[PDB]
RNA sequence: UGAACAUUGAGCCUUGAUGUGUAGGAUAGGUGGGAGGCUUUGAAGUGUGGACGCCAGUCUGCAUGGAGCCGACCUUGAAAUACCACCCUUUAAUGUUUGAUGUUCUAA
RNA sequence: CGGUGCCGGAAGGUUAAUUGAUGGGGUUAGCGCAAGCGAAGCUCUUGAUCGAAGCCCCGGU
RNA sequence: CGAGGCACUACGGUGCUG
RNA sequence: AAGGGUUCCUGUCCAACGUUAAUCGGGGCAGGGUGA
RNA sequence: AAGGACGUGCUAAUCUGCGAUAAGCGUCGGUAAGGUGAUAUGAACCGUUAUAACCGGCGAUUU
């Protein structure tokens, strides 16, 4: 804790990033406990405990507590990861949006453009939406002001800046190094209510409670689905094969030496946040029209799908899976490996770049991102099946727990990596000198 | 036929595993604490914060 | 009994690289590296009994080794054999069951 | 190696051989030519224990 | 009458954000992958950026202190 | 027979490297010991891949004589044959170098 | 690597009949013994073959013959004869020995 | 048809190995005062005798 | 099998049809 | 056929070696390929 | 049998050693703190004074 906190310190690149990165967390979380004009937070507070739709609560938590007291960040990060894959797929449906995407790097730049002049569409169809939506039968709002066109009007102008400056710090971020803007917005607000629950449990008992029983329940269960995750990141699918002989001799035999050993075995990460954000977008926006006023048919759909049953898991776990399966398929990896070897003078037989490598490649891709997404709707039935004899825990088990596991195992895949060597350096140079 | 095709090569694709991946889970607990010990740096300096702007 | 345990080894290693053994074990036959036995008689009754694949007749040819140019000595890589087991039923690829 | 060898018979080391052979060191050298896993300390032995078993029975009928 | 006629300029402030994205992308691109290398510094049009989060602290003290 | 071991301390008859002392790492076939500090060579090692072979010019330990180096006993820097006359169940060591005796 | 039978030289002989010069009746190669045969089928006489036919003749095998021997119980010459040894021969049959050929055989 | 070669003939001459007659020599039992003669046995040398094909010769070609 | 045509393709070629 | 024995093809590389240059080759480099 | 042919290691040409038990296997003793023969010591591991390796006597396998 002490150790690491020296270590990235050490190298001045490394320090100044965790600079910003740690204070990211810090903002998001800064804007969300100070209220904005034009919505006043204690209204909106109760009024989202009593609910219009199991929809808004799942909406809620991937955002955070920033659409929970009435701030800035309400939004989120949501609207850019829907309009990001939305924008993908009307590629191949349009002749001409094709055409922009392929043509070099202005194209595949105005294609970007677009997709956030989109996000902050979007932002504004969502923010008219949400404020004529709360106060017109459902609750009532509004002590700055009472409701009125002023209300709604002062409503939308918070929140769209609100969108544009989250947009523009996750943009900031990735550019500078560490950390996702993704995986950062979901990461504060779904981890900031979780430290008192377990601060509290550790003083009141360590042998049991109630509280303590179904908390020690999910903590098995927390392991069980982190072994998983570790049990499919391991495997072998390198192939390591040099190429020619080039006489004998030199170490065990002196060859032109291409070691060629892609993938992690691990997928699901990036792939499984998208496919989330997606179908609650249409959802979410549609129980705000339909407990306001509004569409009411729209909302009926969003209902027939995802959780109210465990009828309804069967509908969302389809739709998981096969979200998943789409945005990898989008992604292009199926035949980077190929062009690669290419490139370098580095070739090889039994497995010789062109046409044939990219069938490995594509082969590969497929396999391994379809299972990735299968593991993922079996962690969700894994808490189902242990619940149905002992008590019901309501802590993090399913997309509680998946959420927390991928982002603090992203982020210290690539940062305990820089990590580990400066520990590494640090370790060696007191026994080599002094220390 | 074709989705037993997709089944009968994922069945041998079917090992990626270790053991000693409980090494892996004692990080997978101090990963915990950096978002429990974040979480707690939230209401240390948002809660002074709260003092001032709220 | 109808054959030896040591008339059960006759396998030590397969042959799947490139094209024809590859392209020609995916769509169609298969292949494996048979070191310097000179039998076929065995090597159907090997996948047989052993692993759980039935095939028809393996069909033999010499290869020459694999042409080094020049080495410690001038290279060249000692002689084996390349068969064409070919399957009929079961329509796997094997490395099922574990390793086999 | 010696008492190894020694705490074996007749019956015995016959039943552990066939294993040895077949399925022991069978898997492995397949395994290990196709890049699968091969590690090269696990070929030491094996190979070197189902061999130590029959040197016994030419020598004098088990140790 | 602050709230009224700075809420248009609040307004004003989302332009200036939302194109120094739009521009803002010779070397960022959605979900893209640049680690930027001998070129960055601190912007130009930074002196948007802090303008930004000085707006909405300023929107704190004014909406209720 | 031999004064050196795996944790010999030498006090070094080599040159420019005398009055200095450490465990022997490792026995090497060729009469060669590894000291501690001393074989230090600046050496011109290729960064092919840079951060899994690494650049610059980095001090690496070579190999100096077993017969040039000379055992500090533990009062004294006397070499001058080493004692196996005492058996344990098997050889010892101890010094008629200065006749201290200690093992 | 041999046998009978047949011929035919040559080697020892064994056993019978002469060994003729001149002179000597004739049968003297030489040498020695020597008046000797007196029997009655037996020489001789009467006849034969051979010896000489050179002087009457006898000799010597054999038929007749029981007829009592003969170098002439001469004598010439260097030696005298019968008869016995025997030089040696002229000559014949046996025992053979050997070398040639011939003939027939089988058993090498 | 002399010569030379080949073919044929033997009347006679010439003629090996082989068989070894005779002559000469050496030795000594014995006799001899010497000199010399020396049986028997054993030996050295000499060769009478018989010796074919071949040659000579007589024809033909 | 097939003169020749219908598709896409990296422009190497493959399928469709006769 | 004989004989050669991979010289065939593929990815690659040009210092020497093809009477020259030489990106190319049967040259350097190693694999892939001969199925009754 | 002498002598070969062809293999054989962790892998890879050849050398060295050895034979499908194949740079070894057993058995009794010596010996040892460092090693797994070489070009090319790499990858993996083993020993550490009593548990690697090497040496010698006997045996085994010896296509």
């Amino acid at each position: 804790g002490l150790d690491f906190q020296s270590a990235k310190g050490g190298l001045g690149e490394l320090k100044r990033r965790l600079l910003f990165v740690i204070g990211a967390l810090i903002v998001f979380r800064i804007g969300s406990f100070i209220p904005i004009p034009g919505i006043d937070a204690a209204v909106l507070a109760k009024l989202l405990e009593q609910q219009r739709g199991t929809i808004i609560e799942m909406f809620n938590m991937f955002s955070g507590g920033a659409l929970s007291r009435a701030s800035i960040f309400a939004l989120g990060i949501m609207p850019y990861i829907s309009a990001s894959i939305i924008i993908q797929l009307l590629t191949v449906v349009h002749p001409t949006l094709a055409e922009i995407k392929k043509e070099g790097e202005s194209g595949r730049r105005k294609i970007s453009q677009y997709t956030r002049y989109g996000t902050l569409v979007l932002a504004i169809f969502q923010s008219i939406g949400i404020a004529t939506g709360l106060p017109n039968m459902p609750g009532m709002q509004g002590l700055v002001i009472n409701p009125g066109f002023a209300f709604y009007f002062t409503a939308v102008v918070s929140l769209v800046t609100g969108t544009m400056f989250l947009m523009w710090l996750g943009e900031q971020i990735t550019e500078r190094g560490i950390g996702n803007g993704i995986s950062i917005i979901i990461f504060a607000g779904i981890v900031a209510g979780l430290p008192p629950a377990i601060a509290h449990t550790i003083e009141q008992a360590r042998q049991g409670d109630l509280h303590f029983l179904v908390l020690l329940l999910v903590a098995v269960l927390v392991f069980a689905v982190t072994f998983f995750v570790v049990f499919v990141e391991r495997g072998q699918r390198r192939i390591v094969v040099n190429y020619a002989k080039r006489q004998q001799g030199r170490r065990v035999y002196a060859a032109q030496s291409t070691h060629l050993p892609l993938k992690v075995n691990m997928a699901g990460v990036i792939p499984a946040i998208f496919a989330s954000s997606i179908i609650l977008f249409p959802a979410t926006i549609a129980s705000w029209f339909g407990g306001g006023t509004g569409w009411n048919w729209l909302t009926t759909i969003s209902l027939y799908l995802q959780p109210g049953q465990p009828l309804y898991v069967l509908l969302y776990a389809s739709a998981i899976i096969f979200f998943c399966f789409f945005y990898t398929a989008l992604v292009f990896n199926p035949r980077e490996t190929a062009d690669n070897l290419k490139k370098s003078g580095a070739f090889v037989p039994g497995i010789r770049p062109g046409e044939q490598t990219a069938k490995y490649i594509d082969k590969v891709m497929t396999r391994l991102t379809l299972v990735g997404a299968l593991y993922i709707t079996f962690i969700c039935l894994i808490p189902e099946f242990m619940r149905d004899a002992m008590k019901v825990p309501f802590y993090f088990g399913g997309t509680s727990l998946l959420i927390v596991v991928v982002v603090i195992m992203d982020f210290m895949a690539q940062v305990q990596t820089l990590m580990m060597s400066s520990q590494y350096e640090s370790a060696l140079k007191k026994a080599n000198l002094k220390g | 036929e074709a989705r037993t095709e997709v089944r009968k090569v994922i069945w041998p694709t079917r090992q990626e595993t270790l053991h000693t991946t409980l090494i892996v889970a004692a990080v997978t607990a101090v990963m915990s604490l950096i978002l429990w010990g974040l979480d707690g740096i939230l209401v240390r300096l948002v809660s002074f914060i709260t003092g001032l702007r709220f | 009994m109808i054959r030896e345990e040591r008339l059960l080894k006759v396998l030590r290693a397969p042959h799947v690289s490139e094209k024809a053994s590859t392209a020609m074990e995916k769509s169609n036959t298969i292949v494996l590296k048979v070191a310097k036995d000179a039998t076929k008689a065995e090597i159907k009754a090997a996948v047989q009994k052993l692993f759980e694949v039935e095939v028809e007749v393996v069909n033999t040819l010499v290869v020459k080794g694999k042409v080094k140019r020049h080495g410690q000595r001038i290279g060249r890589r000692s002689d084996w054999k390349k068969a064409y087991v070919t399957l009929k039923e079961g329509q796997n690829l094997d490395f099922v069951g574990g390793a086999e | 190696m010696k008492a190894k060898e020694l705490r074996e018979k007749s019956v015995e080391e016959l039943n552990t051989e066939l294993l040895n052979l077949l399925r022991e060191q069978f898997n492995l050298r397949m395994q290990a030519a196709s890049g699968q896993l091969q590690q090269s300390h696990l070929l030491k032995q094996v190979r070197r224990d189902v061999a130590r078993v029959k040197t016994l029975l030419n020598e004098k009928a088990g140790a | 009458f602050l709230i009224v006629a700075i809420g248009l300029v609040g307004l004003i402030m989302l332009q200036q954000g939302k194109g120094a994205d739009m521009g803002a992308s010779f070397g960022a691109g959605a979900s893209a992958t640049l680690f930027g290398s001998s070129g960055s510094g601190n912007f130009m049009t930074r002196m948007t950026a802090l303008l930004a989060t000085l707006f909405f602290i300023i929107s704190l003290v004014l909406g209720n202190i | 027979a031999a004064k050196i071991r795996r944790d010999d301390e030498v006090i070094v008859l080599t040159g420019k490297d005398k009055g200095k002392r450490g465990k022997v790492k490792n026995v090497l076939s060729s009469g060669k010991v590894i000291v501690e500090g001393i074989n230090l060579v600046k050496k011109h090692q290729k960064p092919v891949p840079a951060l899994n072979q690494p650049g610059g010019i980095v001090e690496k330990e070579a190999a100096i004589q077993v017969s040039n180096v000379a055992i500090f006993n533990a009062a004294t820097g006397k070499a001058d044959r080493v004692g196996f006359r005492f058996e344990d169940g098997k050889k010892v060591r101890f010094f008629k170098s200065n006749s201290e005796t200690i093992k």
